[PDB]
């Protein structure tokens, strides 16, 4: 297939079809260009990128023309650079003089290879002057300076394919073409914001980041996205001791280049409503104490109360590290209590994919290779809120091959077609049985996707116990080449919560009326029950409902501000990096527990990260891999499928409705954002609203 | 390269010690690396060759 | 190499017991398409856990007391940074660059 | 050209029994002239104990076992004997040698801020 | 008060009095940028307890200023040029779009250019 | 179901097996065919299955005040890791 060029004297190895840019990208020849991005369709209209053909007097556009066997390519003649200098001409024709007042400054693509490729002069006197557009109002989240765009359609491009949203694109003719919406209506996409990067100009910029920051100045640290439960790479930039953007990172198995809008925008959170100082309830108020008068007013208040053996609750929250999960489930133990879990709102006592088997509560399949998958079955998830990127990755799919994408649940408006077949259990019974079923097992690669929100329904065994029995009885889904059945999650701390086994499968326990309740960071404890007479400690990074109930308040760090451990949806190990330091004296997540324990007297052994580190060696001896899956391996997963299966279950028929009822307020940072509120008053809570009231 | 361009300490006037005396370096300002804002894109290209014609290994000619 | 380099460089002790280093290569920025400065292998230290920033009280400042939170170090080769960090016996964690995974990209392919 | 006072050739010793007669040597070098680095530097302490740290400082490094780093740390060795015996160094370096001074609890260090 | 004086504002509430050393500025009470100081609190601190507060640097907020400038309108023409009105002395030349029916401030100077077409509606 | 009702100071069990290599053939065979009767008497008892490459076999059982008692399992066949697992109690 390959076919063997040379480009400038360096020979050339690619796949045949290519075009010739990624041929001289692999040789290490640098070609310039504005319009070509490698995860856009390819459009050829700005014209920087040309390059000579031996057998040829017309210069070739470079990321169009696809190459050749024995092709001669010519990038560095003085014919080609007289062109790459008219080019470069032209553009600035019309761009206005506004690098010193332009958010993209240091950082501009206009700048470097106008500096690198163009004439060091310009020759425009001319007096009627440059043109000028009206800047187009598209939402909160996207300042529009259109005089400043250079035509390049790669926000058009990447909205219509790859986000799915139509509503933006060209209209006019020559001179008076005006990217935009033609009439005013924000942009609705969960991933809209991702055009901010691809515009290489100034054109359109971050509406929360405007005017704040350049950058040569910010410090670049390369950590995760723990807004959701993917684990996206992300790259956090701070200015000193505050965080001023995120921006995403190339990572082609998890978020390939993109972050959803929640993730990138939710950054000034982390300036608002956080605790600084430990709290300590008196009354009806708090007042300030040292770590000394608060770590011994929790170990006072727990000698008063003195909670029996199971009478100890510990409740870990969406955001919290793995080192915290194990620091708190070796301390509770320590004490000889097993009623650990978090908060969410699953109904039945053992989780229905249960924690004994890794098989049954990741992504098994891994996200890199949803892309080779010939049929997906969506079982009551919404990817479009609960994994924003993983979504834009289904549709990449559906829209180069024929995928089929089936979905059973609580119908949603989705990016891609769907098949739509029912909204309860009795629907996907049918459904698994009938002719989608036939489908799946006649692919070779079918996927079988359960959301997280499945647990939270009154059927959630009914589903697993069903969707496992097709499993159990097949060949095709599960192979030693492939594992075919997948579960969705959206809060980041289940996967690194259920691998150390922070769940109680005890019935009775978990219907204990606790006396002492240690609050992890939960804060979503609504339906939990709460008795007047709890002694409550909440230990986090922010104030809300979990801090309100509390009794003392112990401040804690942001995922910004430690080193940590996150293992995302499929399994994969991923360690934070630090970014800045906690305000005040707020102290590290599992620092406090093991001070906490010297005051209980449940010493831990462990003194620093190291010892800790070790220690979820001894959970789990994956938990020492970094960015490395453990797959499941096939024979025993298939025992885990087996013992989801369970003859005597009621189909109680709950329609199968999504956890996520507000895209924008889902964990503390979100809720404490002040641009998120700007998106619900403008988007809403589904990204829904085309007009924004809001507007001034 | 590994030393650092503050060095590791500084030195200050202790009064009780009534004598100059050597202090691990704290910055009132910390030094602001401006660097990582560098030139993403290569600036110079491959040079010119200048070798004297008399300095370069011939090209051995085709046959007929 | 197999020498305690460290005991004649004069450096404070903390840098071998205290401080943690990291070699990396850096990633690609996502605003600007250029493929340069990650090329070249660099070495970085670890912030502090407390007193790496703080506000000067007076004039608002950044002050800090790490002294090397302004030392990156370049390299050409993978081999030499690791070399020259167990020379000086750094306690160091290597941070292994993502590849990007090629794909073909055709005009045509807008239509077919 | 000539060299100053107390002044010695630098030569890389091949010899790892050679080097530990220079390194013996000099230490009662530092040992003699002991009683005159108080006098000429005022210490406020008396001669045993300069004779005393100076002895814990060789035995730092007494177990190094390649020979590079052998003769380095005996070039410096006698750099720092050749600054102390001519004055070079001020009466503020030579206390603060001196004058320099078991840790906190867990508890403690978390709350101070530790490190 | 205390509630003008630590918090921005667009516009005051009050007439600004260039007697009160609290206000921001001696032609405006309320600061004029979300993370800017309020000088009542700058003040509120130990090195100014033996200070004379009147001789200390007070300009005159640039904001409340620049807003007392008319409109520039332009005839029968929809795209404004400003250069600073210093040519090599002001800022660099930029073109405005007067398309919509509103009053574009240039990016440099400040100065609001319109349409006369549209003076009616925005003197509304 | 044998001996698979564990006294109240087991709380929990992890057993640890590398997804290949043959150490880790003998446990992954047991409790490929012995784990569905062992949590069918066991149900409020957390058994976790944790696996990860090149690691030899082992069993953790956690008792009271938290402590962990690691058994190695490594050579142990399909039939003694049945009195290895009862030796705890
Ligand atoms: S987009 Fe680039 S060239 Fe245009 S004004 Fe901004 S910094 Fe200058
Ligand atoms: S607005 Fe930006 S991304 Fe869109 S065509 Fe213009 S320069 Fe390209
Ligand atoms: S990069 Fe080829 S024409 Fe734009
Ligand atoms: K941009
Ligand atoms: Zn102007």
């Amino acid at each position: 297939k390959e076919v063997e060029l040379t480009v400038d004297g360096v020979k050339v190895s690619i796949e045949a079809g290519s075009s010739i840019i990624q041929a001289a990208e692999k040789a290490g020849v640098t070609i310039p260009r504005y319009c070509y991005h490698e995860k856009l369709a390819v459009a050829g209209n700005c014209r920087m990128c040309l390059v000579e053909i031996e057998r040829s007097p017309k210069l070739a556009a470079s990321c169009a023309m696809p190459v050749q066997n024995g092709m001669s390519v010519l990038t560095n003649t003085p014919k080609i650079k007289k062109a790459r200098e008219g080019v470069t001409e032209m553009l600035l024709e019309n761009h206005p003089l506004d690098c010193p007042v332009c958010d993209q400054g240091g950082e501009c693509d206009l700048q470097e290879q106008s500096l690198r490729y163009g004439s060091d002069r310009g020759r425009f006197h001319e007096i009627v002057g440059k043109r000028a557009v009206e800047n187009k109002a598209i939402g909160p989240l996207i300042k529009t300076s259109m005089n400043r765009c250079i035509h390049c359609t790669r926000c058009v491009r990447f909205l219509n394919d790859v986000a799915g949203a139509p509503e933006f694109g060209t209209a006019g003719r020559g001179n008076d073409m005006q990217i935009g919406t033609y009439v005013e209506r924000n942009v609705n996409s969960e991933l809209s914001a991702n055009v901010i990067d691809l515009c290489p100009v100034g054109a359109l910029t971050s509406k929360p980041y405007a005017f704040r920051a350049r950058p040569w100045e910010l410090k670049r640290t390369e950590t995760i996205d723990v807004h959701d439960a993917l684990g996206s790479n992300v790259r956090v930039d701070t200015r000193g001791i505050e965080v001023m953007r995120v921006l995403p990172r190339l990572n082609d198995e998890i978020n390939e280049e993109w972050i959803s809008d929640k993730t990138r925008f939710a950054c000034d959170g982390l300036k608002t409503q956080r605790l600084t100082k430990p709290l300590i309830r008196q009354g009806n108020t708090f007042v300030d104490a040292t770590w000394e008068e608060a770590l011994a007013t929790i170990a006072e208040g727990f000698q008063k109360v003195q909670p029996k053996e199971n009478e100890i609750k510990a409740i870990v929250g969406s955001l919290t590290d793995l080192e915290s999960i194990v620091a708190l489930k070796d301390l509770v133990n320590k004490l000889g209590s097993e009623n650990v879990s978090t908060d969410g709102d699953a109904t039945t006592v053992p989780p229905a994919h249960g924690a004994d088997f890794r098989s049954n509560y990741i992504f098994n399949s891994t996200i890199d290779n949803i892309e080779e998958a010939d049929q997906i079955l969506l079982v009551g998830t919404n990817p479009r809120h609960e994994a924003a990127v993983l979504n834009a990755r289904i549709r990449k799919v559906w829209l180069r091959s024929d995928l089929e994408v089936h979905h059973v649940g609580e119908e949603f408006d989705s990016t891609f077609e769907l098949n739509h077949l029912g909204s309860d259990v009795n629907a996907l019974a049918k459904a698994l049985t009938g002719e989608v079923g036939k489908k799946l097992s006649e692919a070779s690669k079918p996927l079988i996707i359960i959301g997280s929100g499945v647990t939270e329904t009154q059927d959630a065994e009914a589903v697993y116990a069903t969707v496992a029995k097709f499993v159990t009885s097949n060949a095709n889904i599960v192979t030693p080449e492939w594992n075919g059945f997948n579960l969705l999650h959206r809060e980041a701390s289940r996967v690194g919560a259920l691998d150390v086994g922070f769940t109680t499968q005890s019935p009775e326990v978990a219907n204990t009326k606790a006396k002492f309740i240690y609050l992890l960071g939960a804060d979503e404890i609504v339906n939990k029950d709460i008795p007047k007479d709890a002694f409550v400690v909440y230990q986090g990074h922010h104030g809300d409902l979990g801090a309100s109930f509390a009794d003392v308040i112990l401040p804690g760090s942001a995922y910004t501000e430690k080193t940590a451990t996150y293992v995302n949806t499929e399994g994969r190990v991923q360690s934070t990096r630090a970014a800045t330091n906690p305000p005040g004296v707020a102290r590290e997540d599992w620092m406090i527990i093991r001070a906490l324990s010297e005051y209980l007297g449940a010493t831990l052994p462990y003194d620093n990260l190291y010892e800790m580190r070790s220690r979820l060696a001894d959970v789990a001896p994956h938990l020492l891999r970094h960015e490395v899956v453990e797959p499941v391996s096939e024979g025993i997963a298939k025992v885990g499928f087996q013992s989801l299966v369970k003859p005597g279950i009621q189909s109680k028929g709950v329609l199968l409705k999504n956890p996520i009822e507000n895209f924008y307020f889902t964990d503390v940072i979100s809720k404490s954002s002040p641009t998120m509120a700007k998106c619900v008053g403008s988007f809403g809570s589904k990204i829904e609203k085309i007009k924004d009231e809001k507007a001034n | 390269k590994d030393f650092p361009t503050t060095g590791y300490t500084e030195v200050r006037y202790d009064a009780e010690k009534r004598r100059v005396v050597y202090e691990p370096l704290e910055l009132t300002q910390a030094w602001r690396n401006f660097t990582v804002g560098s030139s993403v894109w290569e600036q110079v290209g491959d040079g010119k060759d200048f070798t004297p014609e008399s300095f370069k290994l011939p090209t051995p000619a085709p046959d007929p | 190499t197999d020498l305690a380099k460290e005991l004649v460089s004069g450096a404070p002790k903390e840098l071998i017991t205290e401080r943690v280093a990291r070699i990396y290569q850096e990633a690609k920025a996502a605003t600007q398409s250029g493929q340069h400065n990650t090329e070249t292998w660099k070495i970085d230290w670890d912030i502090l856990n407390k007193g790496n920033r703080w506000e000067n009280d007076l004039m608002g400042y950044q002050s800090s007391s790490d002294y090397m939170q302004g030392t990156i170090l370049k390299f050409d080769t993978r081999e030499g940074a690791i070399r020259f960090a167990k020379g000086q016996g750094w306690d160091y964690y290597i941070q292994e660059p993502k590849v990007r995974r090629f794909v073909k990209k055709d005009y045509s392919a807008n239509f077919y | 050209t000539n060299p100053t006072a107390f002044a010695q050739t630098t030569r890389y010793v091949k010899d790892s029994t050679e080097m530990r007669t220079l390194v013996l040597n000099l230490y009662r070098r530092y040992l003699r002239h002991s009683r005159g680095f108080v006098n000429n530097y005022n210490l406020d302490i008396p001669a045993s104990q300069v004779r005393t740290k100076i002895r814990q400082e060789f035995e730092r490094q007494r177990f190094v076992k390649d020979l590079p780093l052998k003769n380095v740390l005996y070039m410096k060795a006698q750099m720092e004997f050749q600054e102390l015996v001519n004055f070079w160094k001020q009466q503020c370096h030579v206390m603060q040698y001196f004058e320099s001074i078991k840790g906190d609890s867990f508890v403690q260090k978390f709350l101070k801020g530790a490190q | 008060s205390t509630k003008e004086l630590t918090t921005a504002r667009i516009k005051d509430i009050s007439k600004p009095d260039e007697n009160n050393l609290q206000q921001q500025a001696p032609n405006r009470i309320s600061p004029w940028s979300k993370s800017q100081k309020p000088r009542a609190e700058a003040q509120d601190n130990v090195r100014f307890a033996v200070k004379d507060l009147a001789k200390q640097p007070r300009p005159y907020a640039a904001i409340d200023l620049i807003y007392k400038q008319p409109i520039r309108y332009i005839e029968h023409d929809n795209v404004a040029v400003c250069d600073g009105n210093g040519g090599a002395q002001g800022h660099p030349k930029v073109y405005i779009n007067l398309d919509q029916n509103k009053a574009i401030p240039c990016g440099y100077c400040g100065l609001r250019f319109a349409q006369a077409a549209f003076k009616e509606d925005i003197e509304s | 179901s044998s001996k698979f009702v564990f006294p109240k100071v087991v709380k929990e069990l992890r057993f640890f097996l590398s997804q290949t290599g043959e150490a880790s053939v003998p446990l992954r065979s047991f409790l490929t065919k012995t784990y569905p009767a062992i949590k069918k008497a066991n149900p409020t008892l957390p058994i976790l299955i944790r696996e990860a490459y090149g690691i030899p076999p082992s069993v953790t059982a956690r008792l009271e005040k938290g402590h962990e008692v690691k058994t190695n399992l490594e050579g142990f066949s399909a039939d003694q890791i049945a009195k290895t697992l009862q030796s705890i109690a």
